[PDB]
């Protein structure tokens, strides 16, 4: 997250870190046994780290649980990034508490101008690299579809939306992929892609979770 | 170069 702020420990209790011997992506806990992340975050062996603040120190609110299943959307396309969603089933259920909690799925899509919270452990610089130990947060609005398409001609599908600031300076970044975009207490987005980070006229692009709610529920029920 | 995985998407190819 570029241009964000330190969230505070365990203030985003649905945020997870996906770990393959190092943090590589975020995710969102949607029930005690299931996480939503990006399809491009798939790997064969993932450890989900719940309850994290400082990802480099054992502080005592963590739960480390291996993924048993990581289920990429069958229509995910790695060239266009359409359908960039994955479901992760935990090998055992997380213990839900004030520091480890689920986020609700949406009942409707969000409108332009809705303010959302975006979070992660990704890069905090728009040029070069600086990776945080503690979780970062950004408040950012959803943009109009027309503004989003104008920023990324030919690239925005109906399964994507843009959020952020066209002036630059505030955005998600590498290491934030898969993490949450929460608006009015609902998971509306998944960190997906952008051109650079926090650049002028190049907002973040997020998977539109409201298009997948039925798919998520059916995938969970059958797995 | 567009996806937001650490360290990058292309790095994993
Ligand atoms: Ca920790």
């Amino acid at each position: 997250i570029v241009g964000g702020y330190t969230c505070g420990a365990n203030t985003v209790p649905y945020q997870v870190s996906l770990n393959s011997g190092y943090h590589f992506c975020g995710g969102s806990l949607i029930n005690s046994q299931w996480v939503v992340s990006a399809a491009h975050c798939y790997k064969s062996g993932i450890q989900v780290r719940l309850g994290e603040d400082n990802i480099n120190v054992v502080e005592g609110n963590e739960q480390f649980i291996s993924a048993s299943k990581s289920i990429v959307h069958p229509s995910y396309n790695s060239n266009t990034l359409n359908n960039d969603i994955m479901l992760i089933k935990l090998k055992s259920a997380a213990s839900l508490n004030s520091r480890v909690a689920s986020i609700s799925l949406p009942t409707s899509c969000a409108s332009a101008g809705t303010q959302c919270l975006i979070s992660g452990w990704g890069n905090t610089k728009s040029s070069g690299t600086s990776y945080p130990d503690v979780l970062k947060c950004l408040k950012a609005p959803i943009l109009s579809d027309s503004s989003c398409k104008s920023a990324y001609p030919g690239q925005i599908t109906s399964n994507m939306f843009c959020a952020g600031y066209l002036e630059g300076g505030k955005d998600s970044c590498q290491g934030d992929s898969g993490g949450p975009v929460v608006c009015s207490g609902k998971l509306q987005g998944i960190v997906s892609w952008g051109s650079g980070c926090a650049q002028k006229n190049k907002p973040g692009v997020y998977t539109k979770v409201c298009n997948y709610v039925s798919w998520i529920k059916q995938t969970i029920a059958s797995n | 170069i567009s996806t937001r995985k650490y360290p990058s998407d292309w790095e994993e190819w």
